[PDB]
DNA sequence: GCAGACACTA
DNA sequence: TAGTGTCTGCT
DNA sequence: GCAGACACTACGAGTACATA
DNA sequence: TTTATGTACTCGTAGTGTCTGC
């Protein structure tokens, strides 16, 4: 659309440039489709997995997948605490997200998908961000998926599949979607740029742009378009990278904590991080962030980095563990502090 | 139930019917039977383990007391049913108040499983059970003492029962084999007492199994081989080679010797985890950090397993956690 | 079926304020107030089975014996108690018309208060505050931090304490020359140590142990009921060597058969009031204890995540 | 301290809590707070160690002999004992007078009443206490009148005209219902009360003292000069019965408040309750407090000359401090210690203090002040203060008290510092501690309800982190940032989701990919047209907008999840009015 | 702990 | 009208 | 006999507590 | 205020039945 990370988007098998043996894998999964399994599709984000499971929906299913509308289902949990959730609903296939209350996750995976498995044959359900399922929607969807899979079926996306129960990876096929190279999202990128107008001179701002991405499909893009509206749509060789305010806000978190290491820089840190969680962003990913920002500093020694990895380690699983994500990354900056003085 | 006995599982096929028949707890039973022949029951409270004779022991007590009827005559109340304040207030007071229906004794009322009970619950029964004391009785049946308020446990006479003995159990197994003419080899009676741990239940479920795990149940006798295949324990045989192999070799025969134990039998890690335990309290350790380190790793480890995960990695890290904590030995 | 002998907690319960023993300055109190008979508002509160609500018993009974029928309302835990059910009933007992001596008040008994609903109690404040020329209030509950704040205020509070040895060996002589039943001094503090202060259950133990086996001697008291386990915990937990603290553990008890839940939570109340060593220790081992206590209810009960928590008791107690 | 502060009061010396400039001998000991250190020694203050502090007392004859201060203090004291007795005998002449007239009426029940009863404040005058709010409360009542002459519309130089209703709060025992009542009868009107014995939904009050609001008193006319003997004042004691968030009258009280053509009063005790919110600025606030010992001690005075039993006048302090200034509570005392131990004097008021001190449970910001202090965590505090002691101040407050802690534990300056340790050791361990005691936390609070955990998550989140830091508060104790930070998360979720959801189609990416990377290229489609060119791009700006099926309010919504240097508050603001207004107006 | 208001005394 | 002594809310 | 007029039980919604 | 089941309480309302009356 207006936004050039999705007007380009691929909609067949056949229109994917990003992965040769997994499009292939998929072709010979679409040959077949009657005996069709349910499938899990993991590996780094923003490498274009859903991407992958529309086109072998389309490849199944076929044109009309993308042909999708959104109606609001009404669930009742204990007690009157009315949640409204809107299915992006589709002819052919169902679509749903844990997007609901993570405690009240369960609900919806129970009563829709008992609904939905009322009566070529058989209705497709994608759940996105399946990863953040609380052990008991997953719980649930083990029989779910067991006892009616004449049918549904299910196309479970998810990255990082750690938090994904044991028999939940039993009974789905699992598919592995590598993240590209260099050389994949520069040409990517190169399509986009000859597709639109763009002033280039040399590509390896392109090649920039693809780093600083990280193997990242939506990011690359995204920082193509907005360096070309910056730049009015004409590329320099030495345009500056954009990064997200996030990532500044955490650059210059760990510039202070490097800096000083008092108490005050302590509250101060806390400050810092209240804003960061008051403005939609995860923990994980925050504590994430923190840590290989402060092992990309150069006057830490190996024995500050091991300890900083070791207690990023730890305080990770205590943010999986726990609830309250303040305190945990409170305790990390502590610690870190602590050992770094 | 349908088709009298011969249908039922052992557990329930050899409860018992007198108290002449609940063996092992011969201090509790002695006391109660003098406690009825007295004339004086006071409010009884039987704690103990699972399977050690609890139920058993009230059930043929309010027998021996009232008679093949005791049924209708005695209030049992168990968390299978709804136990909240209501019903406390409603059907307990209204049982303790009202005269024998049946006959011209005492009201007894059993709280089985009372250790699910909600404390307000309780504390109206301190109540109850204080006011009606003259002619109702109250029996509490737990598992756990500390879910109980403590003027409960203050207002009621406490009885343990203790984990069942080795004469208990081999009586119970004679009588169980006199009665399905089936027989059974001593050291496989030995083996069937220690997995027992002091649960009857238990017993009665591997002798089921085993009966039905031989080819004839006539003219052929259990063995310890039967015992250790039907419930699948590790033999001591086999606790020990593994023992051994961590403590003397190195790496690989170690390794080596724990993947053969495993999968010559499909021997699951926690059980090896247990037996070699157990072997290791009767060892004389001369450090007092051996076994620290030996513990708190297996407990770790245990741990771990309950959780689930990898075996392979979880088997490493035993053999590696015995080895590094003997290694402190010297 | 035969009838049953009444027990002893019950036939020897006290009717007169001078048989009740213990706080000797809390029941002349009562007694002085029983010669001037008004009366004031009270709050009985202490451990259980230290003589609190007979004390109150006793007090109504003597202050008006021809009309404890008529001028005393006993509600309780047992009865249905909530707003509407003790709102209508107390207003109607406190504003109906009964002639007293001139000294006398009617009493409103509330056993077991601690369990009462907020509102029951904020009504109860002005049902005391607008009746108390005819009638009179008596709480009596375990924990006293459950009643509400203005009620508090409108009371006399009065603490019970547990009972010296003293007091409870003299009560069980006296039951002993009123059974007439023979003893040995070794079962008698035998008894009093397993009490623990609790007049109940040391009369509930030395009914049993007369009733089991006849003498009242050490063996057959510790026969019929076992050594308090906080007591076996305690020295568990303050043993020096760590094989002297797992096999008291394992004897006392796992071959005992205690819950392995009841033995952590034992742990921790132990640590808890525990005394003599550093509050830091303390506060190192219930940390520790408590994360064993979390591993327990997760459903991993067994005798090696106990021995790994003595363990770490001994690790933490010899300093590294 | 506390054994050298009663022999202190044995003598009749008055014990300040703060050191001043006409402080005359200060007892010196080891260590206490810096502010004392340095205020002793800039302003030559006498100092007398406790060696001095034992031949003073067998040094100083009784008196105080004939200094200046002790001559003041004895007719100041004196003066108490003369208008002690000389009100002793105004009840026992008024006792006189109406037993004669009861006499005279049997021809043509007393000293068997709580002392609470008997000994009530017959008028204004007898209060203890508070004169200030009582006469506030008079001022306000007898010019409500005047006010209802001027339709509430401007007040006077207290401000109590505009206010319809006044309102009373404050700690039990102190005298807020005898205040109301005495001040409601002076002036002739007529006391109309209702309370928590009978129900006061909305349904009843609705049925009851709705049609009372313009309605007199029939027993008025039967009454009667008096001028407003024919009104209702209405007198709701015990505000806090109405436990309903929403079946509760609160609201409609506040109803009441809004409209009402007759004075209302409110009793209450605590205002601050969330129950009680809509009462924030409905009337007028007048609270009541702890009365000062001096009145207490004149009426305990009385109490006892009229009772035929001594008790020592410093033994009043004493007795006030250990019931935290509840009035009623000492009455009752008196009462329940007078029956047996007629002599209340230096050797029993240790215990009568023990056995009758009261239990009351802190607010979380006196939890937090008590479980941050460094004395309570050494050798001989922790004896006087157990762990379970800790415990329990925990469970006072234990919904909040992890919060409180965790808000301020890093800001105070430590005493209890290992040595060796530094702060920043200790504030370590306590935050690992506090991650701890948050995931025994969210075990407490999930499907398993392991509820008997709560003493686990006492210790780990609220004892051991303080037990590390404590000592002096380098600032002030301050409520925590994690609720309104959460309630604040919570909603820029909810924002966020609804944004995802209006432009779910055409988007292949989650609400978490939607912050992290599609909303920073958003801005930069969506304001920078507005700061490069301004009006002129307004068409390209709503095609991007109705595009993503984005409308109006979604485009204010994006802009606030920015931080740091992307902010785009202070961008929106510095463009012009004429440029924005288009904008709204062409989508519309 | 940090003010902040209400008194008694000066 | 200005120094202490002391009770009280901060969300 | 039929329509109210009543008091009754039962169901539903909401709030509060959960270790001493 | 968040918290996630189960219990207990309180209230309000809707049916459900029975008693007066014409
Ligand atoms: N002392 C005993 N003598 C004989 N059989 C016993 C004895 N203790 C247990 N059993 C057997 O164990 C079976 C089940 O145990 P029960 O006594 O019914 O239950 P329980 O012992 O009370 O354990 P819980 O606490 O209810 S789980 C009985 O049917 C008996 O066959
Ligand atoms: N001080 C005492 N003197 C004599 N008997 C006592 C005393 N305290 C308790 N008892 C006996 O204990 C039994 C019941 O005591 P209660 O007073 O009913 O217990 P309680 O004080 O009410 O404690 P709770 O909290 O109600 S369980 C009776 O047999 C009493 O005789
Ligand atoms: N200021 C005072 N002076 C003298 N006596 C008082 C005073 N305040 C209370 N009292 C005594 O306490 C009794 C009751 O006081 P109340 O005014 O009812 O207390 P309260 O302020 O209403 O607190 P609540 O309503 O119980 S929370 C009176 O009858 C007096 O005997
Ligand atoms: N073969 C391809 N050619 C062009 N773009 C692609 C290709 N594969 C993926 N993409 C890009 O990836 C983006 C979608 O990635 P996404 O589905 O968000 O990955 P993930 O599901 O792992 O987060 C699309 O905007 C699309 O432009
Ligand atoms: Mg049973
Ligand atoms: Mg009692
Ligand atoms: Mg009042």
């Amino acid at each position: 659309m207006s936004l050039w990370v999705d007007k380009y988007r691929p909609k067949s098998l056949n229109a994917l440039s990003h992965n040769e043996e997994l499009t292939n894998f998929l072709k010979s999964l679409s040959d077949q489709p009657r005996d069709l399994p349910h499938l899990l599709l993991y590996g780094p984000n923003g490498t274009g997995k859903k991407t992958r499971c529309m086109a072998l929906l389309e490849s199944i299913f076929g044109p009309g997948v993308y042909r999708l509308k959104i109606d609001v289902r009404q669930f009742v949990t204990a007690s009157n605490r009315k949640l409204e959730l809107n299915v992006v609903s589709s002819p052919y296939h169902l679509e749903i997200t844990p997007s609901d209350m993570g405690n009240n996750d369960r609900i919806v995976i129970q009563e829709l998908l008992k609904e939905v498995a009322q009566m070529h044959r058989y209705k497709c359900v994608i759940i996105n961000e399946a990863n953040s399922l609380t052990k008991d929607a997953q719980a649930a969807l083990r029989r779910t998926m067991e006892k009616y899979s004449k049918n549904i079926r299910l196309i479970m996306v998810c990255d990082s599949m750690s938090p994904i129960i044991a028999p939940i990876k039993s009974r789905c096929l699992l598919i592995r979607c590598p993240a590209p190279s260099d050389s994949e999202i520069s040409t990517i990128l190169s399509d986009v740029v000859t597709n639109e107008r763009i002033q280039l001179e040399t590509k390896d701002i392109l090649k920039r742009i693809a780093q600083a991405s990280n193997g990242n499909l939506r990011v690359s893009l995204l920082m193509l378009e907005s360096m070309a509206l910056n730049n009015e749509l004409a590329l320099k060789s030495s345009s500056p990278i954009i990064k997200p305010d996030w990532i500044i806000v955490i650059h210059k978190l760990t510039r202070k904590i490097v800096k000083e290491r008092s108490v005050n820089s302590l509250i101060e840190c806390r400050a810092v991080l209240y804003d960061l969680l008051a403005h939609c962003i995860p923990a994980n990913i925050i504590l994430k962030e923190l840590t290989f920002s402060l092992l990309d500093v150069e006057t830490l020694n190996t024995t500050n980095k091991s300890s900083i990895i070791e207690y990023s380690s730890v305080f990770d699983e205590r943010l999986s563990l726990g609830n309250k994500a303040i305190f945990h990354l409170e305790g990390f900056i502590a610690k870190v502090m602590c050992c770094l003085d | 139930e349908k088709r009298s006995k011969e249908n039922l599982p052992w557990v329930e096929k050899y409860r018992p019917e007198t108290l002449d028949e609940v063996y092992g707890q011969n201090e509790v039973i002695t006391t109660v039977r003098k406690f009825v022949d007295e004339g004086k029951l006071p409010h009884l409270l039987f704690y103990g383990p699972p399977g050690t004779g609890k139920t058993s022991t009230i059930v043929a007590l309010a027998r021996e007391i009232y008679g093949k009827n005791y049924s209708n005559m005695v209030l049992e109340l168990n968390a299978s049913d709804d136990r909240g304040i209501d019903v406390v207030r409603n059907q307990i007071k209204d049982f303790a108040s009202t005269r024998q229906i049946f006959s011209k004794g005492f009201k007894l009322i059993i709280l089985d499983e009372a250790d699910a009970m909600t404390n307000a619950a309780q504390n109206a029964l301190r109540r109850v059970i204080e006011r009606y004391t003259k002619n109702t009785r109250f029996c509490v049946l737990a598992n756990y003492a500390h879910k109980l308020t403590p003027a409960l446990l203050s207002r009621c006479t406490r009885f343990r029962f203790q984990p069942l003995p080795q004469e208990a159990i081999e009586r119970r197994i004679a009588n169980v084999l006199v009665h399905e003419k089936l027989k059974l080899s001593p050291n496989a009676e030995k083996a069937l007492i220690e997995l027992s741990n002091g649960d009857m239940r238990r017993v009665l479920n591997v002798l089921q199994s085993c009966k039905a795990t031989l080819d004839n149940p006539d003219e052929d006798e259990i063995s310890d081989d039967v015992i250790y295949e039907c419930c699948g324990a590790p033999r001591p045989s086999d606790l020990k080679a593994v023992l051994k192999s961590i403590l003397e070799d190195d790496w690989g025969t170690a390794h080596y010797t724990l993947n053969k134990v495993r999968s010559a039998k499909g021997l699951a890690l926690i059980d090896l985890i247990e037996g070699i335990v157990k072997i290791l309290e009767d060892y004389e350790l001369q450090n007092e950090e051996t076994r620290v380190h030996l513990l708190t790793k297996l407990a770790d480890i245990e741990y771990s397993i309950s959780k689930g995960g990898n075996d392979q990695i979880q088997g490493s890290a035993v053999i590696g956690a015995i080895k590094a904590s003997f290694e402190n030995e010297t | 079926t035969l009838s049953l002998q009444l027990p002893w907690v019950e036939k020897y319960r006290p009717q007169v304020l001078s048989d009740i023993v213990g706080n000797k300055e809390t029941i002349d109190r009562l007694q002085q107030i029983a010669k001037d008979g008004n009366m004031p508002h009270m709050i009985i509160s202490g451990m259980p089975g230290i003589g609190k609500t007979t004390s109150v018993h006793c007090l109504a009974h003597e202050l008006l014996g021809r009309s404890y029928a008529d001028g005393v309302l006993e509600l309780n835990a047992s009865d249905d108690r909530g707003i509407d059910v003790v709102r209508n009933q107390i207003k109607h007992f406190a504003q109906k018309k009964l002639h007293l001596p001139p000294g006398k008040h009617k009493i409103v008994i509330l056993d077991e208060a601690d369990s009462m609903t907020a509102g029951a109690q904020q009504a109860l404040r002005r049902t005391m505050e607008l009746y108390s020329n005819s009638t009179r209030f008596a709480f009596a509950c375990n924990q006293s931090n459950k009643i509400i704040e203005p009620l508090q205020s409108r009371c006399a509070i009065l603490r019970y304490s547990k009972l010296s040895d003293e007091d409870v060996l003299k009560r069980l002589l006296q039951i002993i020359k009123l059974e007439d039943v023979k003893y040995t001094n070794d079962g008698l503090e035998a008894i009093i140590f397993t009490a623990e202060g609790d007049m109940r259950q040391a009369i509930n133990n030395l009914q049993s142990t007369v009733a089991g086996h006849g003498l009242v001697n050490a063996d057959n008291v510790f026969k019929i009921v076992d050594s308090p386990h906080p007591l076996i915990v305690k020295k568990m937990l303050l043993a020096s060597n760590l094989e002297d603290s797992i096999q008291i553990l394992r004897t006392d008890l796992w071959k005992k058969g205690y819950s392995s839940i009841d033995i952590v939570t034992t742990s921790f109340r132990v640590t808890k009031n525990l005394a003599q060593v550093k509050e830091s220790v303390r506060l190192e081992m219930i940390k520790e204890i408590g994360l064993t206590h979390m591993r327990i209810l997760e459903g991993v009960g067994t005798y090696l995540q106990l021995a790994s928590m003595l363990a770490k008791i001994h690790k933490l107690n010899n300093k590294a | 301290r506390g054994a050298s502060e009663a022999l202190a009061k044995r003598y009749g010396a008055r014990v300040t809590k703060s050191i001043s400039s006409k402080t005359s001998v200060v007892v010196l000991g080891d260590e206490a707070g810096p502010k004392k250190l340095e205020k002793i020694k800039q302003l030559k203050i006498k100092a007398i160690d406790e060696e001095g502090f034992k031949q003073l007392i067998a040094g100083m004859p009784a008196e105080g002999g004939d200094g200046e201060a002790a001559e003041k203090a004895r007719r100041k004291l004196e003066e108490q004992h003369n208008i002690a007795t000389k009100e002793a005998e105004l009840l026992v002449k008024k006792e006189e007078e109406r037993s004669k007239k009861l006499a005279a009426t049997r021809v043509s029940r007393e000293e068997d009443k709580l002392w609470t009863v008997k000994y009530a404040p017959t008028n204004l005058q007898q209060v203890c206490g508070n004169k200030g709010s009582v006469m506030k409360l008079k001022n306000w009542l007898a010019n409500w009148e005047n006010s209802k002459k001027n339709s509430f519309k401007h007040a006077g130089k207290d401000g109590s005209g505009v206010f319809r209703a006044a309102m009373l709060y404050g700690p039990p025992g102190i005298g807020k219902t005898t205040a109301a009542h005495l001040v409601a009868q002076e002036l002739g009107y007529d006391i109309l009360e209702q309370n928590a014995s009978d129900v006061r939904s909305k349904t009843l009050l609705n049925a009851g003292v709705k049609n009372a609001l313009d309605n007199m008193s029939v027993v008025g006319y039967f009454k009667h000069q008096n001028l407003n003997g024919k009104h209702f004042v209405i007198i709701m004691d015990e505000v806090d019965g109405m436990s309903g968030g929403d079946r509760g009258g609160v609201g409609q009280l506040a109803q009441f408040c809004r409209k009402t053509s007759t004075p209302l009063i409110l009793i209450c005790n605590e205002r601050n309750l969330p129950k009680m919110r809509p009462f924030d600025r409905v009337c007028l606030d007048i609270q009541f407090r702890r009365p000062d010992a001096n009145s207490i001690k004149s009426r305990l005075m009385t109490i006892a000359i009229r009772e035929k039993f001594k008790l020592d006048p410093n033994v009043i302090d004493r007795l006030i401090q250990t019931t935290r200034g509840d009035i009623r509570q000492v009455i009752n005392l008196l009462s329940t210690i007078s029956t047996t131990t007629k002599t209340i004097n230096h050797e029993n008021i240790n215990e009568i203090s023990k056995a009758w001190e009261k239990n009351i449970a802190l607010k979380p910001f006196d939890i937090a002040h008590k479980m941050l202090d460094g004395q309570i965590y050494s050798d001989i505090g922790s004896r006087n203060f157990t762990l379970n002691d800790k415990i329990a101040l925990y469970f006072d407050d234990f919904d909040f008290t992890p919060l409180m802690i965790q808000e301020n534990y890093l800001s105070t300056r430590p005493s209890v510092l290992k040595p060796g340790q530094s702060h920043l050791e200790a504030v370590a361990e306590a935050a690992n501690c506090i991650s701890l005691g948050d995931i025994v936390e969210k075990k407490i609070r999930s499907s398993e309800q392991l509820w008997s955990l709560l003493p686990l998550h006492a210790v780990l989140s609220s004892v051991y982190p303080a037990s590390k830091v404590a000592g002096h508060m380098a600032g002030r104790i301050n409520f925590t940032a994690w609720l309104g930070q959460n309630s604040k998360s919570a909603k820029y979720y909810r924002l966020l989701q609804e944004i995802h959801y209006h432009t779910r189609l055409g988007t292949s990416t989650d609400k978490i990919g939607l912050r992290l990377d599609y909303l920073p290229t958003f801005r930069k489609r969506l304001l920078d047209p507005f700061l490069k060119q301004g009006a002129d791009a307004i068409s390209s700006v709503i095609e991007v907008m109705d595009d993503y099926y984005l409308t109006k309010e979604d485009w204010d919504s994006i802009m606030e999840f920015f931080v740091g240097p992307d902010v785009t508050t202070a961008i929106i603001k510095k463009i012009p009015a004429t440029v924005k207004s288009g904008f709204t107006r062409k989508y519309n």
